[PDB]
């Protein structure tokens, strides 16, 4: 775990460091003018107070500035109050304090959220933001519950109504989302979610899935005294700290020693030991761990040639390959009978080879069922063709031949039995398998096999500001400055919400018997949503049967396990979408092409419209 | 065997040399190969000796009836002497003194010296029993393509590289290197045989001259190829053919006034090489990189 | 020590290969992909048809290896630029094959040779290729310092070498380069591998390559000499070179077989190593220079922005400077306060801009150096530091110091001031606009005061870097115009560049200015004759100051103070590159222009050639009052 | 790649002198095929590909009486909106003599091979709208020994002056894309005031029917234009000219111009940086015709007497869509 300490006490900077460093905190939050040293700009004669305003910058080095100190503004600036002296005060207090936090170069600064209206700490913050483009990062203190709504019901005459409050519950999340708003999602101000003692309805937690949570503040206050003395959390704040490690955000400890009999270290230890005791980091997810909401351009074999290391990656993945043999194998029992075994070779065609794991699980799948075939790997990419060759002439001999060449292309001699592919993207179709196979169809036997049979698209509305951040930041010069919303990524998504069960989009067979062939799509979905969100963009999977009860999928519900080949497609829109609890998202789908090209085009209906993306594939074509 | 034939030379009792590199796959080495039975190569089982080089062969030549002169991709000139019994294939010696690939030799009139050339754009004077370079010449520009020796004298030799110069030597001269419109680039060479007054040379866009050093004029030239013409050897005859070899894969056999008697295919990858037979001088074997030794019999 | 590779043209066994040049010392090893003598036809049947493979597979060696160890090697039968159209056409196909396949395998970098005149149809295919994935690979230009042409042997008969003076043309490679680098549009993907022979040039003909993105210094066995024990060894002047081309960092690569045999290829290299280590060891400047080698940075303005702790920590920690300060104001006190009266007369000594208070500290122990009394302000608008200042003052300095907060220009000030201490100077002297401030703070000077400094004064020289120039070329940002990074400076220290002409001073301002009519507004017109072939792509600034008299600071490299690291110079770069003949001379000109709210310069190239005014009316680059 | 608006045909055929000198060439061309006393036995196979609104099929028809001689006709033409045009005549005025045909020429599989073939697909620098690839496929199904009407064509570039022109480039800049595209593509425009500083001289030459066996149609150029003034180099125009039949050709090549013909501007290749050139010196310039399966496009760049960049490289800011 990451750690740090908050504290609004700091009698000696040096000594109070120390001992937070001995307690095994990575960082500490303090503020770096005194608390309760409130200052005037206006009006004489406190105006000219005499400095100094603070303690030195000297007191510690740049290293130590820049690594272990969250600054903190001095909770007397009120920068929306409706005193109108107090806001020209405090605006002039905020930035001074701000400026000094950015001297000193700390990587990091807290300001609060407790109230509805901070529109003028918004103001003051964007224009200091503005002025300088440092690396300063801002956490936004703010509370899971209001202490309005956590305060205890013992007035007399203002009871806490014991209603259901569906909306007002996740006001708090509404503070940020206004404030967030106002400062046109500066990639520099972040969250820092407060946690108190009790717990709300789940699904007021969950309006923080997808937010730049980089902080969890823990009070000692909500750690309950076990029979020793230890500190411990109740099994749903466990539940909690567990949600909040998967995200990996820094953990902060406020609040005094009140269980006074051990050492900060206790509160601390607490949370190691629950670190250290979840499912150990697994090869599978600690690789996926470093592509966390990380973007990639989709790949484009058909375009473009694939480099080494690409295939390295696709052939390191044995599950998917141990189905394609598996299907394989079944179908070779299928066509051929146990007597003809050594009569009735099958040709089996391997329709985008690659590096040959498709060919080498051909074979053990021919061993496997005992049965003969004659082996072609076709492979357009010639620098895939020349480790295929080396195998060939070394390892397979004649039984393959190696065809260099497009399969739309090849005029092959002897017509097949079985062909297999791997022509999916993330999105199924999204390589343009159906094009490929449709082209390489005519040198399928009249009663062949496609391996795959079939494959499906599947698409679920997701709520994630992060990762619409993460989009808006891909603008680039000599190009519109919204493409980057117009075209898909492949990522790892990790902090994001669904929002409603994935449903299939487009459905593709092979063999296409169809005398009007036509790939091109349109679609309309209807997602229910059970819960107040923002509509950012659309998680994209795939399902596809290999042969009859073999199938692959990426699919969270029907996830084939342990594969880790493909990563989900993200559709992104341009601007961001409210949707209130109970409400449909109605979204549209197009798969376009022309000789050249092939691309989608989609929008959102319902509850409102929006724009028409990619539209004529101006920003994403897929190369045919 | 090395899928790629670089060399084919008749000895004179009618053994078959050739030398063969492997310019694909894991291992790019070369190997040298006597078959006492000509008809019986490529194959490797059916033959007299063999041996294996560290590094493939670019270009080959005998020296007497025991020798073997190779000029071997690491830079290297490789002496290799012939066995008692002409069973094995020794390295008499095996000098590193280019700076790259060794890329044509010839033996000298004297027969116990010879002259290479490299891309190093150098070209080197050996003298075979002492071992050692007598002379080390910078006079090209590029990298040296082909270097012949002449027949009839020891001193004399020509070369011509990339620079699209065409020396003659005389290692008697203080400037022993002397130069004789530019067109295409020369990449082959080929004294006359009984006439040391006169030579022929092929250029890379298919077209053999011949040249009288003497009237310093190209009297004639014929557009035989359609690319490349890498390789040209005259026949023992008494008045001799002329056989020119190119990378549009042909074989071509060419009178006195450079027209087009004989012309084979039977080659489907470049012709590297090819000698005629001292025993029946109207066959002439010729190899290439489609792993082919063709015998052709000319009228 | 030396970052160094192997080149080889046969490779039996790539592993085998690799280990004996790693166990030789290499840290890496150029190699051809295709075998080198393995002419391919795209075309005509029926090679056309050859069956594979066609080279060696990627399974045999890693990732790791394939990124890191090797650098890749373009055949040396492919002729884009033959006069042959069939070779121009297969050449072509050739060159996209092999640089397609160093993609797939992920090489940090491929050779290309350029060894004639025109590579034209070269540059073609490879600008083609490179705009096709924006991928890192990097490409190195194998370029012989002198053509092999102008280096062979002179023993043919009717075609002597000429022993005569050829300037242009001895430097005819550096052309060739300078050519296939234009047509290529400047690609930072291309770099320069120059390789060495026997003979070396004139010194000219080296200089050419000054300012040119060498990343490779190719040495062949051949210019090894043989010394007294059997030793590789090279000529002095070889050495010359070798220290020149260590000080860009540059990788070495061994090319040619041993002709050394008795030893072993860890012998060149080891004499490499020595060379390396047996260097003139780093002084205290080079060493904090040596990460910020050409890193450009945006000028700072500290009357506009307030400057940050740490840059006023690296302003402080260069003691040179400030003991001359110190030392410009002990000479000072002594010269106006007599003997007689050091008790009686005590000095008002104002440092004006005085950050976190070095040049205070400095004040007090040149007073005490001096043995007169002073008192002390200590003005500042930046409160951040005013801060550090006033918690000095409480425990330190006392009511001695008065620390005042406020812009000097503001600042009406109690008493008027017999000394005035200053270091708002930048890398350009006024470039942070230390004349304008001391104007404003110069009417509560005493009618017969001092000003530490008192005067100051620019110099430009125009230099030659391809680098720099691709460097600054890679600034321009969004949402501006394409081209205001060439209309404002940048501060770096320079370091892979080509002085082309002596600095000449620019600008000079005295302080106090008593001139009734100030303007400090300049129109200064420079001439620099070039005795070189070269192309003009900026003006390195440096300036010199006098403190007081005989004290004076300098970054200029004639007259540099050394030691001292508290600037680096000021660099103003042109838009389109200027070529200049030898003899021909760079005539530019510059403006210091203001208003009320700004100040800003403006240049101009007027020959040879004439450039475009750089930043007109301050649109790309304002420093602000 | 685009379907031309109407008054962009109307303008085509507004033009007299180049269809009189069409229709002479066809004429010429069907009294050399059919000999005098088979006239009325042999009926010749006339393929207009790329008719338009069918200018060259009226034409085709007064040079068939002209020359008096039997003729099937062919209007074959990929942009519909035309094709309404034509068959419209068809119906109305020419009959079942005409057979409209509404396809690629690429793609249609004609019904019986041709005799002549007669296209327009010429632009101002001849092969800039990719007649050599429609022909090429058009080709096969043309009788072993037919004819193509153009049966030649050839590009020419001269070196210009003009800082006016070059000025209305640098305006050209738009947003959204590279801030030099406008400079690495070209222009057709009727230049005016500029200065031609070299003759001009071939570039790029195309014959059809094309026998040869391995079809290229990528060209690399090199063209020296002797400079015999002080100038600034901007730009390079282009024109070009074509052999019809024999004897007739057009050009708007200033020199060989065909007169009083309007059809065709020159066209404008830009350089970025203009370039000094003193009385005496060359300049060189280099050209390339390249192409892929899906785009064809043309780079330049002038070597000397000094180095520019190549421009539009791999057709980055221009290409032309097959
Ligand atoms: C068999 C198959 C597999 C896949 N799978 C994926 O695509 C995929 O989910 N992932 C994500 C994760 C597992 C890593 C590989 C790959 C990926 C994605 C996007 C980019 S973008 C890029 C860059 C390309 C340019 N070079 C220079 C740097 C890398 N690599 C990649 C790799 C799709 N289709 C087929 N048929
Ligand atoms: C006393 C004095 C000294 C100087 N000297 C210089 O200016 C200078 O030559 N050098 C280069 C070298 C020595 C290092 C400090 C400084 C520098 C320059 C440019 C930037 S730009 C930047 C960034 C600012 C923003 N933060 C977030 C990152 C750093 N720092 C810097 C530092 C000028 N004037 C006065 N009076
Ligand atoms: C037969 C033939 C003729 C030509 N000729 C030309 O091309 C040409 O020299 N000229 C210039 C002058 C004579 C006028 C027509 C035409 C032209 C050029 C460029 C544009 S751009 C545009 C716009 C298109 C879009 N709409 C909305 C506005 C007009 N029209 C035009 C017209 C080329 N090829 C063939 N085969
Ligand atoms: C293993 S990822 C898909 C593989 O199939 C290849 N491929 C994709 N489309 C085709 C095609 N139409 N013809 C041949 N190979 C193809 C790609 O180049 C890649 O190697
Ligand atoms: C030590 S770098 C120059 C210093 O002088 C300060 N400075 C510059 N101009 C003024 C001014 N007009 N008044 C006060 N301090 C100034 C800057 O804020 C910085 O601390
Ligand atoms: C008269 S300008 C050229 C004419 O030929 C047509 N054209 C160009 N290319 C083709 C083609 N491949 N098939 C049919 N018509 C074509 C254009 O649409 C236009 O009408």
């Amino acid at each position: 775990v990451s750690s740090g300490r908050d504290l609004n006490c700091v009698p000696e900077i040096a000594d109070t460091l120390g001992a937070v460093a001995k307690q095994g905190f990575d960082f500490l939050c303090m503020p770096v003018f005194h608390p309760r040293f409130k200052r005037e700009f206006i009006q004489e004669p406190a105006k000219n107070r005499p400095g100094p305003q603070t303690r030195s910058d000297l007191l510690l080095s740049g290293r130590d500035w820049n690594t272990l100190i969250v600054g903190k503004l001095s909770p007397w600036i009120r920068p929306d109050s409706k005193v109108e002296k107090i806001r020209r005060n405090s605006e002039a207090a905020m930035l001074q304090e701000l400026n000094f936090g950015a001297y000193l170069g700390l990587p990091a600064f807290l300001l609060p959220l407790n109230q509805e209206d901070n529109t003028n700490l918004a103001r003051v913050l964007t224009n200091h933001i503005h002025t300088g483009h440092h690396s300063s990062m801002f956490w936004m203190r703010v509370p899971l519950v209001a202490p309005e709504d956590l305060r205890d019901d013992i007035i007399e005459n203002a009871p806490t109504t014991h209603t259901e409050e569906y909306s007002g519950e996740e006001k708090t999340w509404m503070w940020w989302h206004n404030f967030r708003t106002l400062c046109d999602y500066s990639k520099r101000i972040a969250v820092a979610l407060e946690i108190g003692a009790d717990l709300p309805s789940n699904h007021v937690i969950d309006r923080w899935l997808g937010e730049p949570i980089k902080a969890a503040i823990l009070p000692t206050s909500i750690f309950l005294t076990n029979k020793k003395g230890f500190p411990v959390l109740s099994k749903m704040h466990q539940r909690l700290i567990f949600r909040l490690l998967k995200l990996e955000v820094q953990f902060i400890i406020t609040g005094t020693n009140h269980h006074s009999e051990k050492e900060f270290c206790s509160y601390l230890q607490y949370l190691e030991y629950l670190s250290q005791n979840r499912p150990p980091p697994n090869a599978y997810e600690l690789f996926a761990k470093g592509y966390e909401d990380y973007l990639q351009s989709p790949l484009q074999p058909l375009m473009d040639n694939l480099e080494s290391q690409t295939y390295e990656v696709f052939e390191k993945d044995p599950i998917k390959y141990s189905q394609y043999q598996q299907a394989i194998y079944k179908c070779l029992l299928d066509r051929v009978p146990e007597e003809e075994k050594d009569t009735n070779v099958q040709v089996l065609m391997v329709l985008g080879a690659g590096r040959g794991p498709l060919v080498n699980a051909s074979l053990r799948a021919a061993k496997q069922a005992d049965r003969r075939i004659k082996l072609y790997a076709v492979e357009k990419n010639p620098n895939a063709v020349v480790t295929l060759e080396n195998w060939q002439f070394e390892e397979w001999g004649s039984q393959v031949t190696v065809v260099s060449s497009d399969m739309r292309e090849w005029v092959a001699p002897e017509k097949a039995d079985i062909i297999v592919s791997e022509l999916l993207g993330s999105f199924a179709d999204n390589e343009l398998s159906p094009e490929c196979l449709d082209g390489a169809q005519h040198f399928l036997k009249d009663d062949g096999v496609s391996i795959p049979g079939e494959y499906t698209s599947f698409l679920a509305p997701i709520s994630s500001s992060k990762l619409y951040n993460e989009v808006r930041a891909c603008r680039e010069k000599d190009r519109d400055p919204e493409a980057q919303f117009e075209m898909p990524y492949v990522v790892r998504l990790h902090n994001f919400h669904q929002l409603s069960a994935p449903q299939p989009c487009f459905t593709f067979s092979h063999p296409n018997r169809d005398p009007m062939i036509d790939n091109n799509r349109y679609c309309t979905l209807e997602f229910p949503v059970e819960v107040n969100t923002v509509l950012h963009g659309f998680a994209g999977y795939f399902e596809t049967v290999l042969y009859q009860d073999i199938t692959l999928s990426i699919r969270p519900e029907t996830h084939s396990p342990g594969m880790f080949s493909w990563f989900p497609i993200l559709f992104p829109i341009k601007q961001p979408i409210t949707v209130r609890e109970g409400q449909t998202i109605c979204v549209r789908f197009w798969r376009c092409s022309n000789s050249k090209k092939v691309w989608y085009e989609w929008a959102v209906t319902a509850p409102v419209c929006s724009a028409i993306h990619n539209p004529t594939g101006r920003s994403y074509t897929i190369g045919l | 065997m090395e899928r790629q034939l670089e060399a084919a030379r008749y000895r004179s009792d009618g053994a078959l040399l050739l030398g063969a590199s492997s310019l694909s796959g894991r291992c790019w080495a070369g190997s040298l190969w006597l078959f006492k039975d000509p008809c019986a190569a490529p194959n490797e089982g059916f033959c007299s000796a063999g041996v294996q080089t560290e590094a493939g062969v670019a270009d080959l030549t005998w020296v007497g009836e025991r020798g073997i002169l190779v000029a071997s991709d690491s830079g290297a000139v490789e002496l290799w002497e012939l066995d008692e019994n002409e069973t094995l294939i020794v390295s008499k010696f095996c000098k590193y003194e280019h700076d790259d690939i060794v890329s044509t030799v010839s033996v000298l009139s004297s027969g116990t010296q010879a002259v290479s050339g490299s891309k190093d754009i150098c070209i080197k004077v050996w003298d075979l029993a002492q071992q050692v370079v007598l002379s080390s010449y910078r006079a090209h520009a590029a990298q040296v393509t082909c270097v012949a020796a002449s027949p009839h004298k020891d001193s004399v030799f020509l070369s011509c590289s990339e620079d699209n110069r065409i020396l003659l030597w005389d290692t008697r001269c203080p400037k022993p290197a002397s130069q004789i419109a530019p067109g295409y680039l020369p990449t082959s060479l080929a004294w006359h045989p009984q006439q040391s007054e006169v030579f022929v040379f092929g250029d890379e866009n298919g077209t053999v001259s011949l040249v009288d050093t003497k009237s310093t004029s190209c009297v004639l030239s014929s557009a035989v190829h359609s690319q490349c013409v890498t390789g040209l050897v005259f026949s023992p005859h008494s008045v001799p053919f002329l056989a020119s070899l190119s990378e549009d894969c042909s074989l071509a056999v060419l009178d006195s006034s450079l027209s087009e008697l004989f012309r084979s295919q039977a080659h489907r990858d470049f012709v590297r090489d090819a000698t005629w037979s001292p025993l029946n001088h109207s066959l002439l074997t010729t190899v290439g990189w489609d792993h082919q030794v063709v015998h052709h019999v000319v009228p």
